[PDB]
């Protein structure tokens, strides 16, 4: 949905 | 000064700060990638948009590693970031100007210098005013002898500068804010030998950063209404987020 959410849910 | 007795939060924040060279190289490499160049626009525009986007990527990456923030769920994080993105970017630019200060020009994250005359002759009145005001803020911060500790502390403060009613985890965020302010006040009281309340002055600086951020949002919005922004622009997505 949003790039921000993908970033925050991206692997660390 | 330097630091014999620095607040723990500030030290941990210093250890959480990313390396400038690595971020620079990453953003440069991200800009080197091929792109569908628009024939009715200077490519430099799109390159700078992507640059700001990547800068915000790095900023988000910095946020994800922060204390308290990493103990939060997705919703709160998204709310905070959507509330302070422009402020974080602007403050990043400003401190980049402070850390490497040539009064006749501005320094981008990529490493290239842009003289103020170029901005004065090629940019619009709005962006010109933005750069000039930002440079005034840089001058003020230089006058107050801003250091790295106060810098990361101020970034952390900005990250949680939001009314508690918009967040789900109230007490944690409140504790974060109070601890941040306490840390800043402690450091400023322990390290500033000059006169004036450096704490309060820095808070004023934060207010100015916020207004400047509002103006930046206005600029990006003007570009957006004219369909000048590239598709799937991260900053535009942040700007179109529901305001809290
Ligand atoms: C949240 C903010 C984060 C920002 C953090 C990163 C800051 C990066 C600063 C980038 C500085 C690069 C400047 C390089 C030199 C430069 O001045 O090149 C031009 C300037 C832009 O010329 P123009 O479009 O303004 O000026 C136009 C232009 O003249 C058109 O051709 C006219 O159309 P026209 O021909 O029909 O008249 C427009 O008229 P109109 O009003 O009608 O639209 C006019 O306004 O450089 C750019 O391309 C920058 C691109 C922006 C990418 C990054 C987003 C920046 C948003 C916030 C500003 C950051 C400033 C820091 C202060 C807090």
């Amino acid at each position: 949905p949003s790039l921000l959410k993908k970033l925050l849910l991206a692997p660390a | 000064s330097g630091g014999p007795n620095v607040p723990e939060l500030i030290l941990q924040l210093l250890q959480l700060e990313p390396d400038e060279d690595q971020v620079r190289a990453r953003i440069l490499g991200s800009l080197q990638e091929p792109t569908k160049s628009r024939p009715d626009q200077p490519a430099a525009f799109g390159l700078l948009c992507r640059m700001a986007d990547q800068t915000f990527i790095s900023i988000v990456d910095w946020a994800r590693r922060c204390m308290v923030f990493k103990e939060l769920e997705v919703a709160d994080q998204m709310t905070l970031l959507q509330n302070c993105w422009s402020e974080l970017l602007v403050f990043d630019h400003i401190y980049r100007q402070v850390q490497h200060g040539k009064e006749g020009s501005i320094l981008l994250v990529t490493g290239q210098e842009v003289e103020l005359t170029t901005v004065a002759t090629q940019a619009g009145s709005l962006l010109h005013s933005l750069v000039l005001r930002a440079q005034e803020l840089v001058l003020q911060l230089l006058a107050l002898q801003l250091d790295r500790q106060e810098f990361v502390c101020l970034k952390f403060i900005i990250l949680f500068s939001l009314d508690l009613k918009f967040l789900n985890n109230h007490i944690l965020v409140k504790d974060a804010q109070e601890k941040a302010n306490a840390a800043l006040l402690d450091y400023t009281l322990c390290h500033y030998p000059h006169s004036g309340d450096k704490f309060q002055q820095l808070l004023l600086c934060l207010v100015e950063v916020r207004a400047l951020s509002m103006q930046a949002k206005e600029y990006l919005y003007h570009k957006h209404l004219g369909n000048e922004m590239p598709r799937n622009n991260l900053l535009i997505e942040m700007l179109q987020a529901k305001q809290t």
